[PDB]
RNA sequence: GCAGAGGCCCCGGGGGCGAAGGCGGCGCGCAGGCCCCGCCGGACCGGCCUCUGGUGCAGAUCUCGGCAGCAGUAGCCGCUACUCCGCGCCCCGGAGGACUGAGGGGGAGACGGGUUCCGCGGCGCCUGCAUCUGGCCGCGGGUGACUCGGGCCUAAGCGGCGG
RNA sequence: GGCGGGCCUGAGGCGGCGGGGGCGACGGGCGGAACUUAAGCAUAUCAGUACGCCCCGGAGGAGAAACCAACCGGGAUUCCCCGCUAGCGGCGAGCGACGCGGGAGGAGCCCGCCCCGAAGGCGCGCUGUGGGGCCGCGAGGGGGCCCGAGGGCCCCGCCCGAGAGGGUGCAAGCCCCGUACGGCGAGUAGCGCUGCUUGAGCGUGCAGCGCGAAGGGAGGCGCGGCCCUUCCAAGGCUAAAUACGCCCCGGGACCGAUAGCGGACCAAGUAGCGCGAGCGAACGGUGAAAAGGACGCCCUGCGGCCGCUCAAAAGACCUGAACCCGGCCGGCCGCCGGCCCGCCGGCCCCGUCUCGAAACACGGACCGAGGAG
RNA sequence: GCACGCCCCGCCGGCGGAUGCCUCGGCCCGGGCGGCGACGAAGAGCGCGGCGGAGCGCGAGACGCGGUGCGGACCCGCCCGCCCCGAGAAGCACCGAUCCUCGAACGCAGCGCGCCCCGGCGCCGCCGCCUCGGCGCCUGCC
């Protein structure tokens, strides 16, 4: 359970918070799992979602795997290139069914140079932890 | 003549706007606000409406300076307050 | 506020950690012929008692005594009383001075609650 | 009211400029879906000032 | 895309003075250009208003620290460059003056000083 | 019977293989009420035991919200008034016939309203019939002073003054 | 009479520093009602309340006995538990403390007076200065079937110092976030007269005016003696335990949109109203995703029609009741009973006061929600 | 008789917003703080967004600016602007400034008018200081 008074149980608070929050929190909340193969190489569970990865769907309708064209953190949804609504009109321009970044597993990440500073110091925090504390 | 014919005959201005308070309570003849209070320093606070107390008073604005304050005193406002009693 | 108190309480003791929270205080007969039989707690040792064990009033502050110059014995039983209180209060006691001596310190023991009950 | 003031001239002006529609842009930036600006007011019954 | 403030730092308060009114002469332009047109979406318009503000943060940040050292070590300071304080605080008592205490009471706290002590 | 609380519902109560709710139809109960079926609906809901209460409505010139019949009813009876033609709307243009009748249904100011003024586009509202009209709606504009007025000075008055 | 200085009172100017005003609570000071209760109404009660004014502070006030008591005695103040009754009152209605005892918390002091006499804070002062909290990491789930989509079911597993919660296309310990586990003493006392007040009663405290001490105060029935216990007023400070709103944080056997704050709605003290003081609303919900409507047919055109998207139109919105109304179909009809079912028989309109209501007594158009031991 | 009006054997459709279900809201009880102001508060007015009305937020340096420590891709429309082991989107904590008109409100008014040498120019105290006034107390003179 919780032994903190600290932290909200309440259902109230606790979707307020989540419904409005700031786009710091809105990231980590829209985190998705790294692969398994990811997994092994960086040693961190889950990372938090961006607009490079590539990323297979695992339970929504939709399960395929495609980059994150678009991430909208005010929708709490990801859009990922290819998994569309059907467009009616065969001559028509694409609408992205937005997916939930939970739905998915992040195969590739964008690897850029802060997520890789961001990676490496998860890497030793978590060897804190490992370390027993 | 009452009522209608009495109304009529009104094209004048009792009140205008106050300097304090902005509101149309200021009469022109006596150059008294019958909110604000102005030319009164003290401002004009009757403790028998609780409702004309809630719509003008702190909290009612900016809140500026007070709220800038109060959240440096939850930090390096009162680490201020220390040096100065001690030397300077 | 039960919580509260014992919070504030916790907080003086380690201010003070090797000296009780109380103060000794001098058995007094409970006033009235209602209660002439029984004795209480009261608020401070009278001069001629401190000055039968032998301690100026000041003194006796810094060993934990609390001192009242009003209080008058009324007696010669009430001075015996209160003297042989103050005199098993002192061997009780033990002064920790030497500057700093922190292993003495460490296992000195605070007294919880009212001193001698 | 020809011969007015510039202090009640000026603040019968920010009535004028600030009677005004939401910007259609706005409604869609924020999806409003309440399109009405309800402070918005008319020279035939609205009294400012009064 | 606006001058970054770390190389106005690093200037001369007459180029300061020089760049602010090629600034504001540059802002009037933008101003009569979005009026006369009949738009651009005027991103330099945006960018000059913050790069007007950074130059004065700049141009004030010099004036204070050189007008601060000259008022240094003085009794009568300038207000603004007086400790931020709170108007209760600055009317308090210094914690030397609290503590003070009569001369006959500060030798009774000498003559029977504070004690450590245990009790069984 | 209601709405919560603590338990139970013998592999751990009933639910997208359709919850609550609504609509009709049985069945049981002296009745308060319950149950099941069909249909809609679309995610929650109970039975028993113990506990709690802001716990059951035909009324109170009850409160609030909806809305019926009267009823296509009463009425749209001030200011003498319109007509023809143009493509023609009650708008507009020409031609007639009127009217307000210089204490004007004229032209202007003080006040009060505060942009209503103007030009262009439109009618979704409003114009209590209509509208292509408009004081309505959208857009864009419009108030220039050495001599006019404020300011100025005093009037009734009002403040201010060692106190 | 003119003229220079010192003092003592006063002016004008400059500096340095402070004061002013704000907060619907708590806290102090003052002014101060009435409705009410007394089954009337004056004293009383309400109530030392509302309200008016004036000051603070994080607390404020109070505070180290001119104390209580009557003893095999205690010992500043504040708050708590008890005492609940001693008393007071048209002795009516009502009102009403404290002292013991148990606790929380405890801390003591300083001036004048007097001794020195500038030793001082030295432009002053001998008309006396000075001394005596942030920052983190963070476990472990698959297959089958189906569903618009499992978080559903059916089999098997894994992590619990984590099965508190929230989100995610349905009900998720293992999908995401988190959670458990971490780190860094004199115009005075008194007294006379008045007034207010108090439970205080021949005075409980205060005040005016008059008069005014010296060793005085008190001990709850006045006065004059005699004691006995107890204390030292007319100067000052003082922490703690206690109270409490805005605001922030957390919890709830709380309310669920006519409720809960007036106000759950991007714009509520808002829109509006009253010359003004002041008053004061209404308004929650599409869907998982706007995918917010493909096309064609026509229409002078409007708009209609198909259909489309979607699980569904859920189409400006969840469910969609009652009242009320339009089509189409079916009957001739209020209720109760018998029957095949339109005939016979019986039926006044409720509620309510009232001796008595169908009453030419009163309230009631209708329906929904709210509504009172 | 038909129509009407009723009633409904049922079948659809309006009109309304009840009922459920939900819920970033209230209320209730604890904590915790106790932190405004002439260095200009509380409040008020006017402005400020590339497209900008309300509200929020700012103040002509305006829908923000500088510094620091984090954070690391966005920015609800259209944008244009970023994107890169640092290059720096959203966000966050602090700190330094700017801060129009009113307002205790401060040259005088309230939106108009002075003074003054350029700094400014309100009141009330306290303490020094400067210029002085007195047939107050005297002293020195003539």
């Amino acid at each position: 359970m919780k032994l903190n008074s600290a932290v909200t149980a309440s259902r109230r608070k606790c979707r307020k918070a989540y419904f409005t929050a700031n786009a710091e929190t809105r990231a980590k909340m829209m985190s998705s799992r790294l692969s398994k193969e990811l997994r092994a190489e960086h040693k961190i569970k889950t990372m938090p979602i961006r607009r490079g990865d590539i990323v297979e769907i695992f339970t929504g309708g939709h399960k395929g795997t495609g980059k994150v064209v678009e991430v909208r953190r005010r929708d709490y949804k990801i859009c990922v290139e290819g998994i569309n609504q059907k467009a009616r009109n065969p001559e028509a321009k694409p609408v992205p069914y937005p997916i939930h970044p939970s739905n998915c597993i992040i195969k590739e990440l964008y690897m850029n140079g802060s997520r890789y500073r961001a990676i490496k110091r998860r890497q030793e925090r978590n060897a804190e932890r490992l370390a027993r504390i | 003549s009452k009522g209608t014919a009495s109304f009529g005959k009104r094209h004048t201005r009792i009140h205008g706007s106050c300097r304090r308070c902005g509101k149309h309570s200021f009469h022109l003849q006596k150059h008294e606000c019958a909110s604000c209070g102005y030319p009164s320093a003290k401002m004009r606070r009757y403790n028998w409406s609780y409702k004309s107390l809630r719509r003008r008073t702190q909290g009612t604005g900016s809140m500026s300076h007070m709220r800038k304050v109060y959240r440096a005193y939850n930090s390096g406002t009162l680490k201020a307050n220390a040096r100065k009693y001690l030397a300077k | 506020r039960k919580i509260r108190r014992r919070q504030t309480r916790l907080q003086k003791a380690k201010a003070i950690f090797p000296c009780p929270l109380q103060k000794l205080r001098p058995s007094v007969t409970r006033c009235s012929q209602k209660f002439n039989l029984t004795q209480r707690i009261g608020r401070g040792f009278t001069l001629r008692e401190l000055q039968g064990v032998g301690l100026s009033a000041g003194k006796a502050r810094q060993i934990g005594i609390a001192v009242d110059p009003r209080r008058k014995n009324k007696s010669e039983e009430s001075v015996a009383r209160n003297v042989a209180r103050l005199k098993e209060y002192l061997s009780k006691v033990t002064i920790f001075s030497k500057q700093a001596k922190p292993e003495e310190i460490q296992q000195a023991i605070q007294h919880q609650g009212v001193v001698m009950p | 009211t020809a011969n007015k003031t510039l202090s009640r001239k000026l603040r019968l002006a920010k009535k004028t400029k600030t009677n005004k529609n939401i910007p259609r842009w706005v409604i869609a930036k924020d999806h409003l879906k309440k399109t009405w600006n309800y402070k918005r007011h008319h020279w035939r019954r609205s009294h400012l000032k009064l | 895309p606006g001058l970054k403030a770390k190389d106005l730092v690093g200037l001369s308060q007459e180029d300061l003075q020089r760049k602010l009114a090629d600034l504001k002469r540059e802002l009037l332009s933008l101003r009569t250009m979005k009026a006369t047109a009949g738009p651009e979406r005027i991103a330099r318009f945006r960018v000059c208003k913050k790069d007007v503000a950074r130059v004065l943060t700049v141009i004030n940040q010099k004036a204070r620290d050189e007008a601060r050292a000259a008022f240094e070590g003085a009794e009568h300071i300038p207000k603004t460059f007086r400790p931020r304080l709170t108007h209760a605080m600055r009317c308090q008592l210094t914690e030397k003056q609290k503590r003070l205490l009569p001369s006959k009471l500060m030798k009774r706290k000498l003559q029977f000083p504070k004690l450590k002590y245990a009790v069984k």
